[PDB]
């Protein structure tokens, strides 16, 4: 076990667990919705072309950012 | 000898029936001569001698003198160690309330009185007086009066009024009481109090008061008048080096005790005033209560330091109490513990002991040798020699030693394969040596670990250890029956060298005549040991009535697959060694060598295993370089893609095309890909190797890199590991789980510059004190669950009930994730499995299924097998052999006797502390989750069942819930439910459900589940959600264990129909006994009582245990011993902890047959 | 460090621990399951009476062994007498019925 | 002796083959017997065992003896 | 930038001053006492406690 | 101890260091045996439950021995030598055996003395310790006493 | 660490009104006089 | 309510910090022993009064015991401790009490006591010494102490000379 190996599967499944996070949190393949679901405003272009299927544009995706960088 | 243990109270009388003598005065010894005082805590009359056969002063100094009472100080000549044994009683001047029997929660006192403990703490600290039969003078009996109030109504009332304050009052007001009166008129009221509360509470009054009679105990000896002294060798005044004293806490506390009770008789005989004489008693009460249990008062006095004095509840209770490390853990002669080795060359039953551990173990052995062979005269002169160690105590050794078994032990026993008899090697220098094939069962690395051993010295512990615990007879893990012998690192190494081909090696499509021509080839190097030859090869097959018919043909492997070959058993075919066998396969060929040949052929084929693994890796030469971490050329353009791809991420989140957490989010997948475009190309680059070749042209074949090869045989490491070492190192985390978003761009084999080697250190520092931590507590789950299943035994051959659960592959929404055959391996069935055709009995009933019936299982493809569950056996107090199974630990059906429940602990523990230590979310996991399953908690958010199966209706309209009724098609709808409309529903009002059915969605509440549907419901539950976790992880543990465990969870019924019987209704009572208690009513003309099952979880199971003594170990002893002396139990021990402490045979294991020939006694 | 018979601990009659006082091992709770898990109900017997804390049975079996004779008379641990003295020192009367 | 299978196979039980064997090699040791197998320099223990191998010791016999040995 | 270190200067100026406050009772009260002279700064202050 | 006290906490500051018992003596008035015996006079001596403390949790008490115990290799030598001086009083004569049995404690709750003896013997005493001589002079003999010579220990 | 008090009972204490707390605490979003608002760009950021 | 709104809040959050009772024990209470009695009864709950918030595996992991009875009796003096204010355990503070009720005494009050307890002591003397036989007895030992079985000034201290 040496103290350390059992070190390395903690490390291992920390860093693993969170880099899943992170991905499952893009959610690349999507739909083309081409309008805010908080504004309706035009989701411009290129926010579309970076993240197929955003459903807010980047004034209501930092707003609510802000909100759960607090919590709740 | 005793059979049983009893408690009651303790009557005044009977303490000083215990009692030697009245200890008087507060003083210990003397000071000048250290003598015992004549009255002191430590008497000579009182508590006996302090030399053996020698009185105090010393008129009588022989043994002949024995028993006689000396005249000049009374002490009676006897040994010493009866000071050790006398209580001593301290006759109270004031009667003092036992503490435990008012400050404990319910008080007995206090809902013995029928009276609020706030009252009778005021009558008892003398604050009010109290009306105790105060005639018919309209006084109210058990009415407080206050001072002025008392003195004013014994105004105009010169008759007696009978009122009276401090413990005397309670005393009067105990004493008085008729307990059967009272119980009667509780009986009249319950009559007719037909209200929730009072009739509630009637019921639980007088459940207490008839056990008050039952138990034999008087209401008022809880009021103490003698208090009795523990002995004095049980609280010494030891001296300690240069004048120096020690002693117990218990001496100061007794002192307090006897001086205040002291000043009180004083203070009487000199006719004090109210106050003094008041606040005296007061001080000798709360004296006494610091005696008895320091703390439950406030504030725990303490002594000549900043800390509490411990008390008697403390000498008791608490990890420094008697119960927790006294009573189970015990310093153990015979015994020794050094520093563990290899030692490559021994048996799977042989252990290196040192000579000089072997000397020092074995020493009252050797003595009986030495004087037995004459070369001792007596056993002085055999000291002697083996202190000389001369020339013989040598051979007296090799003969003792011969075949007697050592236990070899290391530290945190998760499992029973901590613990295995070995038979000694004697061997030079001080290291004990340790089969290597033994370190996974130990859970022990050759890097300074340590191990104890112990001798057995009974001829039936010598046979305890070689029949049962011998390093032989275990060898697959109780907790799932795979072999537990698996080669580790340098054998499977060694076996996957020789066993793995290359292109064109020396000697190739040579057409050898067999094994030992293939050795005899390459042994003289003209052949390498992987080279592609056509072998002639007899192998044994077993197919027939275990006939063994031979066959021989000319297969196509290398050298070193029919080297190896030539060690393998007659049964095993040839397929087993002609792959590269990596470590499965090697594991793979344990099991199979196992299941067709049995113990001792596969004892030796892993001792052969070890041997040829060790040599053949050896003459690998196998090292490890510097040139064998390739890095590939393409990892630093895959690196400059994923750079400008951040940039270009980075370029559009400035121009406010992105926010700031979108493009973290996309940066670190940027990372992350790339990382995995690395790792990819560099094992890709690792994994295979050209080489030329018969023909002449270029050909790839799997590489043989060091690195790689010790990855790929499954010898240690990874692929993973492999990445850090060559491909680049990756994100790395911090301590919170966020991720660091910039990466390791860096390998091993390069360095890490000092900013990576800081980022690194946060997740490294993180899983290290995470590490250390699951050290301390890693046995936790394994002793909450040894609490509640500890007392379960096998303890019956068959129960003859044909409940069973169905047993079916678990189909994980794709494929299976566990097939039938592996769920059912081992179980007995219940009925008869019928052919596809419907008409074909497959395996008829109560047939072990082992391998052969299993694969008859599989190979008529019958998917649904009902099994014998241990949480649908018939059997009392305890399971049979049929309803559990068979023992995974040993091939065969399990034994009567066998302590399954302990394995099942163990078995659970064991195998989950290789799960997370910490809850993961993805289905959690880890261990939290899986003791929370256990523990059988609430969640939060139930789907909601339906409780009665009916037509579906609905009714008012958002009372806080919206309400519903299910309306029986013919009978009544009396269940209604507050459904929250949070509680999304899931049918309409319209479509007629059935009983048992989701309403809402989300987490099923195991309560309901059990209540709604069978308990096989529950307990499929159970078991699915269990091993969710645990296959989670990858561990393997079988459902035996855990429906074990849950048959140990659901033991306790709650009565509905109490019937012809003689329970009471809302009364929750230990089902294995209302299961007999109906069956016997329904046996006369009687009608059985009708129960609901009840769950609940462990902590909350093993916290209802019949036994007392065995309860007061993992409970509170107070609240125990408290409500078992108000009860008058008796523990008939019947139990393992119980017979643990009292010190005889568990009625587990080789006990079984002492316990049953004892109660044939005891019934005869 | 090893010992087949030693120092004794004065209170609580148990042999004495470490190897400076020249100790026993402790056989702890965890190693009492491990030995509840196999049969070896006299292993245990004797690893809880006679190895530890019986201080009568103890001297009878030093005496058994240096006579060859394999066999033990276990009484009882002075463990339990003491936690039952120590019971009886409070107000409770705990006590062992007739066989 | 190293694995006890046939010991265990003949007597049918774990804890009572223990059981017996132990009282076999307590006559066999103490009260004083014969081995009814040949002794190759092997404890009371390994005799004991290797004798309910045979098929020479087990229960009923042990008692049928005792019972001899009364009317003896 | 929250956490600052102490060593065995100040932790043992510490409980110098410790040992200071309670000479500082005793000087005070026998100050209170009498303040007769041939009362001398040597019969006041017993090296023991501080 | 009072007074020790006080001209200790006196001499102390005023001497310099600390009173060595002998100037404490010569200060008092005692004769610095008894200023001796009162400073060895202990105080207020321990909780046995005191911590060790850490390496396992284990108070004070874990580690004082009972040195009142006959280990079980002396009880062995104990019953060793009873059951050697019975197999020597076998080779004496009924008369010798009676006699050293008796006269010693061996097999009996006494330690008999010369006269209570011969009474048994009707000898005045004077006889019986003549036999209890001869006894002893002839168990005294090597070839019949080896084993009693290496209980012997030195 | 005893029992909780509001945050602005210690600003009264430290002899602050109500008027002087809001100065401190906030800006003041001046409606005029119909029913005109006086506008700083920056606060209606949405 | 307000006790009880704390114990119902932590049975529900399985723990309770020192602020969250502080904030919800009442105001009435001065000292310090009421205080810590409440804290004993409501970890006897038992939901273990802590000074930090717990972990989310230290509540998974933590046992719980034990229902109900204990669980009945704390709720009940926790209901009924919130009314008496003037409770209190210790006995130095009941004596401190009951002896405060008492008023002190004045020098010619001490004056007037003396003399009272010399006129019952000279009320039982002149009782006493009305008695015949005593003076009898008194005779005889001044006699048995002139025959030296006594002292002539062992047997009394002299007379009022
Ligand atoms: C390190 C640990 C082995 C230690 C023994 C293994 C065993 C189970 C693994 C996790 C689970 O698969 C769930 C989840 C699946 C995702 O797809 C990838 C991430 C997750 C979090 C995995 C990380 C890691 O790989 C775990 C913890
Ligand atoms: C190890 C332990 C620390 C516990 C934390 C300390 C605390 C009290 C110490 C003993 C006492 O002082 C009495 C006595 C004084 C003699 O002069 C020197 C020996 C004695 C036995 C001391 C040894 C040791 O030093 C003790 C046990
Ligand atoms: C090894 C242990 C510390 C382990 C951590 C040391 C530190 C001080 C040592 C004690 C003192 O000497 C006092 C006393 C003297 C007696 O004579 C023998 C017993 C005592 C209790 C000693 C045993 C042991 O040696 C002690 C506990
Ligand atoms: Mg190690
Ligand atoms: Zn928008
Ligand atoms: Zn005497
Ligand atoms: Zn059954």
């Amino acid at each position: 076990s040496d103290e350390a190996d059992e070190a390395y599967s903690v490390t291992e499944q920390l860093t693993m667990t969170g880099i899943n996070r992170i991905r499952q949190k893009i959610n690349a393949h999507g739909i083309p919705v081409y309008l805010c679901e908080a504004c309706g405003n035009p989701i411009p272009e290129a926010r579309r072309k970076i993240f197929p299927g955003v459903t807010l544009c980047v004034e209501c995706q930092a707003y609510q950012e802000r909100q759960r960088k607090h919590y709740a | 000898e005793f059979d049983a243990i009893k408690i009651a109270l303790a009557s005044p009388d009977m303490i000083r029936s215990w009692s030697f003598g009245e200890v008087k005065k507060p003083e210990t010894i003397n000071y000048r001569t250290f003598k015992p005082e004549r009255d002191g805590l430590f008497c000579a009359r009182i508590f006996g001698p302090v030399k053996d056969y020698e009185c105090l002063c010393g008129k009588y100094k022989r043994l002949k003198h024995r028993g006689v009472i000396c005249e000049k100080c009374g002490v009676e000549v006897t040994q010493t160690k009866v000071r050790r044994e006398r209580m001593g009683h301290i006759e109270l001047a004031s009667p003092t309330a036992h503490i435990w029997f008012l400050k404990s929660l319910p008080s007995r006192i206090g809902l013995l009185l029928d009276m609020p403990l706030r009252d009778i703490e005021r009558v008892l600290y003398f604050e009010s007086y109290v009306v105790i039969e105060g005639g018919m003078t309209n006084l109210e009996r058990q009415q407080i009066l206050t001072e002025e109030q008392y003195l004013d109504a014994l105004e105009e009332f010169g008759d007696e009024f009978d009122a009276k304050m401090g413990a005397e009052a309670i005393q009067a007001l105990l004493k008085s009481m008729d307990l059967e009166q009272e119980c009667e008129q509780l009986r009249e009221e319950l009559n007719e109090t037909n209200s929730e509360t009072k009739r509630k509470k009637l019921t639980k009054r007088i459940k207490l008061l008839e056990a008050f009679v039952q138990s034999g105990n008087k209401p008022e000896w809880m009021i103490l008048t003698v208090l009795p002294v523990l002995p004095p060798d049980l609280r010494p005044l030891v001296p300690l080096d240069g004048g120096r004293f020690a002693t117990s806490d218990l001496n100061d506390l007794y002192r307090r005790v006897i001086n205040r009770n002291n000043r009180l008789k004083r203070l009487l005989d000199l006719a004090a005033p109210d106050i003094i004489v008041r606040n005296e008693k007061r001080m000798l009460q709360e004296a006494v209560d610091a005696l008895l249990d320091n703390g439950r008062r406030g504030r725990a006095i303490t002594g000549s330091n900043k800390r509490p004095l411990k008390s008697l509840a403390d000498m008791i209770k608490g990890k420094q109490g008697r119960f927790r490390q006294n009573l189970l853990g015990k310093r153990v002669d015979y015994s020794g513990r050094s520093v563990i080795t290899v030692g490559p060359y021994l048996r799977l039953h042989q252990c290196g002991l040192p000579k000089k551990m072997a000397l020092e173990l074995f020493k009252p052995f050797i003595y009986g040798k030495l004087e037995l062979r004459g070369l001792a005269t007596t056993i002085k002169a055999a000291k002697k020699m083996v202190e000389r160690e001369e020339a013989v105590v040598w051979d007296i050794l090799d003969e003792v030693i011969r075949e007697h078994p050592v236990l070899l032990n290391r530290a945190p026993t998760l499992h029973r394969l901590g613990i295995q008899a070995f038979e000694p090697v004697l061997i030079e220098g001080k290291a004990i040596q340790l089969h290597p094939l033994v370190c996974a069962a130990y859970n022990a690395d050759f890097d300074g670990d340590q191990m104890a051993v112990h001798v057995p010295l009974t001829l039936e512990a010598q046979l305890e250890a070689r029949a049962l615990m011998m390093s032989t007879n275990n060898i697959l893990s109780p907790a799932n029956g795979e072999p537990i012998i698996v080669p580790s690192q340098d054998v499977v190494l060694g076996l996957y060298y020789m066993t793995r081909d290359c292109v064109n090696a020396k000697g190739e499509g040579m057409v050898l005549t067999g094994p030992k021509e293939a050795e005899r080839l390459y042994r003289s190097g003209l052949a390498s040991l992987h080279a592609r030859v056509k072998v002639r090869i007899t192998e044994y097959e077993k197919d027939a009535n275990g006939e063994l018919v031979a066959k021989t043909s000319l297969k196509d492997t290398t050298v070193g697959r029919a080297i190896l070959w030539m060690i393998v058993p007659k049964g095993l075919p040839y397929s087993i060694v002609n792959q590269a066998l990596g470590k499965k396969a090697i594991s793979k060929m344990l099991n199979t060598c196992y299941r067709i040949l049995g113990l001792k052929p596969t004892v030796i084929f892993a001792d052969q295993i070890m041997y040829t693994g060790f040599a053949y890796a050896a003459r690998s030469g196998a090292s490890v370089g510097i040139d064998d971490m390739v890095i590939p050329e393409k990892k630093h353009e895959i690196i400059s893609e994923a750079e400008a791809e951040v940039a270009e991420i980075q370029e559009q989140f400035q121009s406010g095309l992105v926010t700031a957490g979108e493009r973290y989010n996309k940066v670190i997948d940027i990372w992350a890909a790339a990382n995995d475009r690395v790792s990819k190309a560099m094992m890709d680059n690792l994994q295979t190797e050209t080489v030329i070749n018969r023909d002449g042209q270029e050909e790839k074949q799997v590489s043989f890199n060091s690195i790689y090869m010790m990855a790929d045989s499954g010898a240690r490491g990874s692929a993973a590991q492999i990445r850090q070492l060559a491909g680049m190192r990756g994100l790395m985390a911090k301590p919170d789980g966020s991720i660091i978003e910039t990466p390791i761009t860096a390998n091993f084999r390069e360095g890490l510059n000092v900013l990576q080697y800081f980022i690194s250190t946060h997740g490294a520092r993180k899983g290290l004190a995470d590490t250390a931590l699951k050290t301390a507590n890693s046995g936790y789950l394994t002793r909450r669950l040894v609490d509640v299943a500890q007392d379960l035994v096998v303890t019956e051959d068959d129960c003859g009930t044909h409940e069973g659960i169905m047993m079916t592959p678990v189909i994980e929404g794709g494929d299976v994730k566990e097939p039938l055959r592996d769920r059912v391996l081992g179980r007995v069935t219940a009925e008869d499995v019928l052919k596809p055709g419907t008409a074909d009995i497959l395996v008829p009933r109560n047939t072990l299924l082992h391998e052969q019936w299993c694969d008859l299982l599989e190979e008529n493809s019958v998917d649904a097998v009902k099994v014998r569950s241990v949480v649908s056996c018939d059997t009392d107090f305890g399971v049979c052999a049929h309803c559990y199974g068979r023992d995974l630990a040993r091939g065969h059906i399990i034994n009567k006797g066998e302590a399954i429940g302990v394995i099942a602990a163990q078995s659970i523990g064991e195998p989950g502390t290789q799960l997370t230590m910490r809850t993961f979310h993805i289905i959690t996991g880890g261990l939290p989750r899986v003791a929370d399953l256990f523990e059988a908690r609430r969640p939060k958010e139930p789907a909601i069942l339906a409780e009665i199966s009916g037509i579906v209706s609905f009714g008012k309209e958002t009372k806080g819930k919206r309400r519903l009724v299910i309306t029986p098609v013919d009978g009544s709808d009396p269940y209604e439910e507050m459904i929250p409309k949070w509680r999304q529903l899931n049918v309409f009002e319209g479509e007629r459900v059935e009983r048992g059915d989701v309403i809402s969605d989300g987490p099923e509440a195991p309560h309901d589940i059990l209540r709604l549907r069978g308990v096989h419901a529950v307990t499929r539950y159970i078991v699915n959600e269990v091993q969710d976790v645990y296959r989670l992880q990858g561990v393997k543990i079988n459902d035996k264990h855990i429906e074990v465990i849950v048959r140990q969870m659901l033991r306790k019924a709650t009565i509905v129909n109490a019937g012809s019987s003689d329970f009471l209704e809302g009364e929750q009572v230990e089902y294995s006994r209302v299961k007999i208690a109906n069956r016997e009513l329904e046996a006369n003309g009687k009608v059985g009582a009708t129960y609901s099952r009840d769950l609940l979880g462990i902590t909350k199971a093993s916290l209802a245990t019949e036994s007392f003594i065995s309860a007061a170990s993992f409970q509170e002893t107070t609240r125990v011993l408290t409500e078992a002396a108000v009860a008058g139990k008796r523990d008939e021990l019947r139990g393992l902890k119980e017979n643990v402490i009292v010190g005889r045979l568990i009625p587990a294991g080789t006990g079984y047959a002492y316990h049953q020939d004892r109660m044939r006694r005891r019934a005869a | 460090h090893a010992r087949s018979t030693g120092s004794y601990s004065l209170v609580t009659q148990q042999p004495l621990g470490g190897k400076a006082q020249f100790g026993g091992q402790r056989f702890g709770e965890m190693e009492v399951w491990a030995l509840e898990a196999y049969g070896a109900a006299y292993t245990l017997q004797e690893m809880l009476t006679v190895k530890s804390d019986d201080v009568n049975g103890r001297t009878k079996m030093y005496k058994n062994i240096v006579d060859g004779n394999h066999q033990m008379e276990p009484g009882m641990p002075e463990s339990f007498n003491v936690l039952l003295k120590e019971i009886r020192s409070l107000g409770i009367n705990i006590e062992l019925e007739d066989e | 002796r190293v694995t006890v299978q046939d010991a265990v196979e003949k007597i049918g039980n774990r804890f009572d083959l223990v059981l017996v064997a132990a009282r076999r090699a307590r006559q066999m040791q103490v009260g004083g017997k014969d081995p009814l197998v040949p002794e190759e320099n092997d404890k009371t223990t390994v005799i004991a065992l290797r004798e309910i191998e045979e098929g020479l010791i087990n229960n009923q016999i042990l008692d049928v003896r005792e019972r001899q040995e009364q009317q003896e | 930038g929250n956490r600052r270190i102490r060593s065995v200067g100040e932790m043992a100026e510490n409980q110098f001053r410790v040992g200071l406050v309670r000479v500082e009772r005793a000087v005070k009260e026998r100050l209170s006492l009498g303040d007769l002279d041939t009362l001398m700064p040597q019969d006041m202050i017993n090296a023991k406690p501080i | 101890i009072n007074k020790l006290n006080r001209i200790s906490r006196q001499m102390l500051q005023e001497m310099g260091r600390e009173p060595t018992p002998e100037e404490l003596a010569e200060r008092m008035l005692m004769p610095e045996d008894k200023i001796r015996k009162v400073l060895k006079i202990a105080k207020e001596p321990i909780s046995m439950e005191t911590p060790i403390g850490d390496d396992e949790d284990s108070h004070l008490g874990d580690f004082i021995e009972d040195t009142t115990l006959e280990l079980p290799l002396d009880s062995a030598t104990t019953e060793s030598l009873r059951a050697a001086t019975h197999d020597v009083l076998a080779g004496l004569t009924a008369r010798e055996a009676k006699v050293l049995r008796m006269r010693f404690g061996i097999d009996m709750n006494t330690d008999y003395t010369l006269e209570e003896v011969g009474k048994q013997f009707d000898v005045t005493r004077e006889r019986i310790r003549q036999i209890e001589a001869k006894a002893l002079r002839k168990l005294r003999h090597p070839s019949r006493s080896e084993v009693l010579r290496s209980f012997l220990d030195d | 660490r005893r029992r909780k008090l509001p945050a602005t009972i210690i600003l009264r204490a430290l002899n602050y009104t109500t008027e002087q707390i809001l100065d401190l605490f906030f800006e003041k979003v001046i409606f005029e006089i119909k029913l005109q608002m006086e506008l700083v760009p920056e606060r209606l950021r949405g | 309510s307000q006790l009880k709104l704390l114990v119902t809040r932590g049975k529900e959050q399985g723990y309770l910090t020192y602020a969250e009772v502080n904030d919800h024990l009442p105001e009435d209470i001065v000292d310090s022993d009421q205080i810590e009695d409440i804290i004993q009864m409501i970890n006897d709950m038992g939901i273990q009064v802590m000074e930090e918030a717990p972990d989310a595996d230290d509540l998974m992991l933590a046992e719980n015991t034990a229902d109900e009875d204990a669980a009945e009796a704390a709720a009940q003096v926790l209901s009924s401790v919130e009314s008496e204010i003037g409770r209190t355990t210790d006995p130095v503070r009941m004596y401190m009490r009951e002896m405060g009720t008492v008023e002190l005494l004045t020098r010619e009050g001490e004056i007037d006591i003396a003399k009272r307890i010399e006129d019952g002591i000279n009320q039982v003397q002149c009782s006493v010494a009305e008695y015949p036989e005593a003076i009898t007895y008194l005779l005889e030992q001044y006699d048995r102490v002139e025959a030296e079985e006594a002292r002539l000034s062992d047997l009394i201290t002299g007379f009022v000379d």
